[PDB]
């Protein structure tokens, strides 16, 4: 069988608007390990997104984080979307600084 | 205390596209050490932790060739396991193996693991006798046959009881003192408006190393069994961990409430409420 | 050091 991606979008530290920081998508749960992640601001593709080197858990699911650096500001919007085969649809899920 | 080296590999078939793409994974102490991946020009294992930059080259090259010698045998699997299960040459499928030993503060080996996966399904594995196989499906009977003729079983007790304790032993001798790194949670509470006349209380910790952790909400002292959310324990990708856990009270009752932040780097556990600036 | 595997 296949297993769902799950994801979190979150920033490395608490957010303070014009402050750099980094902002993480973390994505488990997977298989099989192909997966395309990537990052939005504002509804556009963010070109400079790193990756960590894929690793797999106790329970065969893999799981890998990507990042980016990003200065948040009050209004700017931030996303993070994966695609992959247990999934129809791309799967988009927005940074809440609260969260 | 005790402490573990194990290996998580995986070796990932792409008919058309190329040789089948494997790695090697190594952890001490749940903490990646050295890697090998094979896409690469010159595919050599690597240290991943700084104190693995002691061991001389002719670790490396010896850990190298014999990665190479299992990336060919699991090429060969994956055609085997086409085999066994009658699929078409033409998807891609996985093997995925967690191979090590637990070892006690004595040194002694309390717990061995030889487990094996298919397309990320238990396939087969050792059982915790050392001696006998758990097959999961008709394909992996197969195998625990050939296994069970070989003598597999006593060979991996060998080596469980053997060499990857010594190694173990070796690797927590050139890493020890990073090996038992702590990081405190850093802790605070942050307000949250909900519909009506409630609020929502937000726990954070942050910064903690190792990622193992409890947040606890408490009412007057007492613990809250339902509606907590939280969620998962998180890398904040310098090496520390991160989580949450919030509860939903009334407007005005929230001095009522109390974090409670359990961590192994931690004095003793913390408590904490929120502040109104 | 990882064990040397051998074939399903």
């Amino acid at each position: 069988i296949q297993k769902t991606p799950q994801i979190q979008v979150y920033s490395r530290h608490p957010p303070e608007n014009g402050k750099p920081n980094i902002l993480n998508c973390y994505v488990t749960q997977f298989h099989p390990p192909h997966i395309e992640i990537q990052m939005l601001k504002n509804g556009k593709k963010i070109p400079k997104v790193e990756m960590s080197d894929m690793s797999f858990s106790k329970d065969w699911s893999f799981y890998i984080l990507a990042h980016t650096e990003f200065t948040p500001t009050e209004t700017d919007t931030y996303a993070c979307r994966v695609k992959h085969d247990s999934m129809a649809e791309p799967k988009t899920v927005y940074w809440d600084r609260d969260m | 205390g005790p402490h573990s080296l194990r290996y998580f590999v995986t070796a990932v078939s792409r008919p058309g596209l190329g040789e089948p793409r494997y790695m090697e994974v190594g952890y001490v102490d749940d903490t990646e050490f050295v890697r090998f991946d094979s896409d690469a020009e010159n595919p050599r294992y690597e240290p991943r932790a700084r104190w693995m930059e002691q061991e001389g080259p002719e670790y490396w090259e010896r850990e190298t060739q014999k990665a190479k010698g299992n990336e060919q045998s699991f090429r060969v699997d994956l055609r085997t396991l086409l085999g066994y299960y009658n699929q078409s040459k033409g998807g891609s499928h996985t093997i995925q193996v967690i191979s090590g030993c637990e070892v006690g503060s004595d040194g002694r080996l309390l717990r061995g693991y030889q487990q094996y996966a298919y397309d990320g399904c238990d396939y087969i594995a050792l059982n915790e006798d050392l001696k006998t196989w758990t097959a999961a499906d008709m394909a992996a009977l197969i195998t625990k046959h050939k296994w069970e003729q070989a003598g597999e079983a006593e060979r991996l007790r060998a080596y469980l009881e053997g060499t990857c304790v010594e190694w173990l032993r070796r690797y927590l001798k050139n890493g020890n003192a990073t090996l038992l790194r702590t990081d405190s949670p850093k802790a605070h509470v942050t307000h949250h408006s909900r519909p009506e006349d409630k609020v929502t209380l937000r726990c954070w910790a942050l910064g903690f190393y190792p990622a193992d952790i409890t947040l606890t909400w408490q009412l007057n002292g007492e613990e809250l069994i339902q509606d907590m959310e939280l969620v998962e324990t998180r890398p904040a990708g310098d090496g520390t961990f991160q989580k949450w856990a919030s509860v939903v009270v009334p407007l005005g009752k929230e001095q009522y409430y109390t974090c409670h932040v359990y961590h192994q780097g931690l004095p003793e556990p913390l408590t904490l409420r929120w502040e109104p600036p | 050091s990882i064990i040397g595997f051998e074939k399903l």
